[PDB]
RNA sequence: UUUGAUGAUUCAUAAUAACUUUUCGAAUCGCAUGGCCUUGUGCUGGCGAUGGUUCAUUCAAAUUUCUGCCCUAUCAACUUUCGAUGGUAGGAUAGUGGCCUACCAUGGUUUCAACGGG
RNA sequence: AUACAGUGAAACUGCGAAUCAGUUAUCGUUUAUUUGAUAGCAUGGUAUAACUGUGGUAA
């Protein structure tokens, strides 16, 4: 059957082909989700503890398995001592980087001093010749305008109480004439 | 497509008024019997407002048959201006454009309603400012430059008096404001040709003591002409502005010329300026001068530039002008030639300091002869260490006078250093590393606080018994600078027999583990070095773990694996490894400034020998953010109080202030010992976060 | 002499007591960003976009009172069969309400053209 | 415009997808929407889309 093969930290993925068909004698009837040994499975990799993903079985559909299952699929839970060839070696960055302020305050340790606004990742796009670089957000940061708009509620809500209980005393006054007319 | 919605801000932004670049064919080339009424009774079809409807309905008897106009002048005239004070805005362009109209039919007669018509044309622009409308500004902008193109004819002497009437609107601190009059302005002074434009100048100058912006707009705005075009009258206002120039004005007069020579020069392109060079070329021949030449020579006939350079110079500044030369220059004769006159040029060592940050280039003949010719400014200057250009600092570093190096030789052979004079030998080995047996006497007696110690490392980096005695002195024992000794001293037998003799090396392979990265790379790069002069897969390991530090998604995604790697070979596979491994551990872990790394370190201290320094080194990190470490060494004062030769500009403006904070850090002794304390490693950090 | 009314109220509304698998009382956005002077980096402040508690309005739905249409006595009896028709409670209901449950009652319709059929 | 600032595909979110006839009441119901009133912590965490990749599959 092909087995793709991604080990998480650098996050690569590759497929292999597993011919021996009694090392894929010991994934059958097991549940999605359990603990696959390196060395127990198969011949060369070593010590690489796995968990099996199910998925889809021939022409791709979807607890116990059976051999329909012909891309099976694996993560690398824990590394043996096995140096793969495209997994381990070559590494793949992690592709979009923290968005948030305090994302980015717990991804590189920020303080409540630091108000970031240059720890923000950074990216030069290159066209070839003019080079371009973007600085993309921090979102959900404080800024100016949002306690400027805290103020302004602050604002209406203490104008609209001292709007109306005071309208309140100007009708008392007339029902207080009207009192004194009967 | 349509609906884009602009803001206010947004419309005026938008704004430029150049009526008479404006081209359609309005009313006014259509003439009835009056000029005026053509334009009255279209605006009293086309638009609808109360009190333009009862004005109409005041001055129907009379706005016809022109005659009718000429009797009733002033009654009219008193109408229109009484319901531009009353100001609805919806009526506000046919009673403005009708007082636009009101001047063109007349002309002379005008001028006794002209200053009143003024008044209440201000008093409605802050009417329109607090209005918030740019149509409204569009026309009553509009309807003043009318007035001025009518009245250009009789508006030539009388210049001073309308510029002295319109000034709240120059000096009104609400920059738009300015920028639409300057044009208006900027057009009359397009209009008057020569002595009038020469008294209004030295006036314009004379009254400069938010203005100053205002004069720049109004000096542009008289030179803009079309796209990549100058203005046909430009090189006589240029005339004009270097005449009401060279010291007839005041001090922020010359920046003002400057500032409109230097929007000049970026709106015009490369042919619409000969004719301006030519004028402030023949302007400059006779003999302030300095910040016109900077200014020019900013925006890039550079030999007639050094021709008359050098007739001015024979008779800071000049050290600006020297830098921008050399910085756009294109001859080597004219380089060799400013060498000539930098032998005459004082402050040397901040011109070519601003001049090395600039670039780097031939013609470093001038530097020997300086260094020779010979305190402060030169410790400075040896003390900017690793640049681009230490290729040639550390060529030419041996062209200095020598007898000031066995100079200091002397005062470095005897030190009774207490406080400062250990500061004062710091000065003189940061000059005597570009000048072995002194220095070791010298540190002997010194060793006999952390920056004294951390300058004495570093002439003994510039410096086996010189290695015995350092051995013997770290033996004893900032430590940045003495890793960097230890470490010149290791890669710059008896040596191995030396080694041998001291026991050492397990007090810095356990503090290898700082708040600092630079002091952890220091530290494991000395370990290897005295562990080669005297195992290493998993120090190259750590080594190069730590060597790929630039936290760039790609390098940090790199890093988690590399660190988990080498933490596997060395928990999987001696006590020295053992607490070199665990020192780097510890280091990664408090470095946090990389949640990448904190994660690796997180899994590497999972299969450790147990409690073998782990839980020591834990308590040893949180008991390391209960209180936290200061107090480095202090200094006197000193005062520049200097280094201005610019007020405002875009760009010009922040060259300047780069070169004045040169000139500020090559200031008096005491700023350069407080910039060289100032100029260290890193320290101890992080509270709160380890 | 204390209170808002309709034809009409356990109506509108206010007070206590606790229950709330604890509802809401803005972790929101655009344009300007002006002021107070103890110039902090403070405190303030405009226009309006969304949201949101309750009431009213508006637009609706879903039921409900009164009349009607195809021919017939070679259709005179029809509905309480395994709900028929009420009353009492409960459940369902968004609710009045056999829409249903049990309990109490044995009703109700009809020669008037009903009931059934064309 | 070194957080952001122009246009902006994709995607999330938000919004919207026998007729019976005349005929009264809803003090028997709800009333999305519009409209008008209406309520005295410098602001934290998920769990993911588009996308990058590994495939199956005639599809």
């Amino acid at each position: 059957m092909k087995l793709n093969i991604s080990y998480p930290v650098n996050g690569s993925q590759k497929t292999f082909e597993i011919d021996d068909e009694h090392r894929i004698r010991v994934f059958f009837d097991k549940r999605i989700g359990q603990e696959v040994d390196g060395e127990a499975v198969g011949d060369e990799f070593k010590g690489y503890v796995f968990k099996i993903s199910g998925g889809n079985d021939k022409q791709g559909f979807p607890a116990i398995v059976g051999p329909d299952l012909a891309v099976l699929a694996l993560v690398i839970v824990k590394k043996g001592e096995q140096e793969l060839e495209g997994l381990t070696d070559t590494t793949v960055p992690k592709r979009l980087g923290p968005k948030r302020a305090n994302n980015i305050r717990k991804f590189f340790g920020l303080s409540k001093e630091d108000d970031v606004r240059d720890f923000v990742i950074r990216r030069e796009v290159t066209k070839g010749e003019k080079t371009y670089t973007k600085a993309p957000k921090i979102q959900r940061l404080v800024t100016p305008q949002r306690l400027q708009r805290k103020r302004h509620q602050r604002a209406l809500k203490v104008r609209n109480a001292q709007a109306q209980r005071e309208a309140a005393a100007e009708y008392a006054q007339l029902l207080a004439k009207r009192l004194s007319e009967r | 497509k349509r609906y884009r919605y602009s803001s206010f801000k947004a419309r005026i932004d938008d704004l430029k008024i150049e009526p008479a670049r404006n081209l359609e064919k309005r009313v006014h080339d259509y003439v009835e019997s009056s000029h005026f009424l053509a334009s009255f009774d279209q605006w009293k079809e086309i638009n609808l407002s109360a009190k333009f409807t009862e004005f109409a309905a005041e001055i129907e008897h009379d706005v016809q048959t022109l005659p009718q106009i000429l009797y009733h002048d002033k009654k009219i005239f008193n109408s229109l201006v009484s319901f531009i004070n009353f100001h609805d805005e919806f009526s506000l362009q046919p009673l403005l454009d009708l007082l636009a109209q009101f001047c063109h039919d007349l002309g002379p007669d005008f001028l006794k309603f002209y200053e009143e018509a003024i008044k209440t044309l201000i008093n409605l622009l802050d009417a329109a400012i607090e209005f918030e409308s740019s149509n409204v500004f569009e026309w009553g902008f509009n309807c003043l430059a009318y007035i001025f193109k009518y009245l250009s004819k009789f508006l030539v002497k009388k210049l001073v008096l309308t510029c002295d009437l319109l000034i709240p609107l120059l000096s009104h601190s609400k920059e738009y404001l300015s920028r639409f009059s300057a044009e208006a302005l900027s057009f009359l002074v397009r209009k008057c040709p020569v002595s009038n434009l020469r008294e209004f100048v030295r006036s314009v100058f004379e009254k400069l003591e938010l203005y100053e912006g205002l004069l720049i707009l109004f000096t542009e705005s008289m030179t803009s002409t079309q796209e990549t075009l100058h203005s046909k009258a430009k090189a006589i206002m240029s005339v004009l502005l270097h005449e009401a120039l060279t010291k007839s004005s005041p001090e922020r007069s010359v920046s003002l010329l400057s500032d409109i020579w230097m929007n000049i020069s970026k709106y015009a392109s490369i042919e619409s300026l000969l004719p301006v060079y030519e004028v402030m070329y023949q302007d400059f021949n006779d003999s302030r001068i300095l910040k016109v030449l900077t200014t020019i020579v900013f925006s890039e006939i550079p030999d007639w530039n050094k021709i008359t350079i050098l007739i001015e110079r024979i008779m800071l500044s000049q050290d600006k002008v020297a830098f921008l030369f050399a910085l756009f220059i294109r001859n080597s004769d004219v380089k060799t030639l400013t060498l000539f006159h930098q032998k005459l040029f004082n402050y040397a060592l901040t011109n070519i300091s601003d001049c090395f940050l600039e670039f780097f280039q031939f013609a470093l003949r001038l530097s020997y002869e300086r260094v020779f010719s010979f305190l402060f400014l030169k410790k400075n200057w040896q003390s900017q260490g690793k640049k681009i250009a230490l290729f040639f600092l550390e060529v030419d570093d041996k062209p200095e006078l020598q007898k000031v190096r066995e100079v200091n030789f002397p005062e470095e052979f005897i030190l009774s250093i207490r406080d400062f004079f250990v500061t004062a030998e710091i000065n003189d080995s940061n000059d005597l590393f570009e000048i072995i047996f002194k220095y070791s006497k010298l540190q002997n007696t010194e060793i006999i606080e952390r920056i004294f110690s951390t300058f004495a490392s570093p002439d003994n980096f510039t410096k086996g018994t010189l290695l015995k005695i350092y051995r013997k002195e770290d033996d004893a024992s900032l430590k940045t600078i003495l890793d960097n000794y230890e470490n010149y001293k290791e890669s710059l037998g008896w040596n191995k027999l030396v080694s041998n003799l001291h026991p050492s090396e397990s007090l810095k392979g356990l503090m290898s583990h700082y708040p600092s990265l630079l002091l952890s790379l220091t530290d494991n790069f000395m370990l290897p070095d005295g562990k080669i002069r005297y195992k290493t897969l998993m120090i190259l390991q750590g080594m190069q773990v730590p060597d790929l530090l630039s936290s760039c998604m790609v390098i940090e995604e790199i890093p988690l694996t590399l660190q988990n790697a080498r933490d596997l070979t060395i928990r999987i596979k001696t006590k020295t490894d053992k607490l070199v491994s665990s020192f780097f551990l510890k280091y990664l872990f408090g470095l946090l400034t990389v949640r990448f790394s904190p994660v690796w370190t997180g899994v590497f201290d999972t299969l450790p020998n147990v409690y073998t320094k782990d839980e020591a080194l834990v308590w040893k990190l949180v008991l390391s953010f209960i209180k936290l470490p200061d107090e480095n060494q202090n200094l006197d004062y000193y005062q520049p109080l200097l280094e201005d030769g610019a007020n405002k500009v875009l760009w010009d403006s922040s060259v300047v202030r780069l070169r004045d904070t040169i000139d500020t850090f090559s200031h008096i002794w005491s700023k350069y010992s407080t910039q060289n304390t100032s100029i260290i490693s890193t320290t101890i950090e992080r509270r709160g976060n380890t």
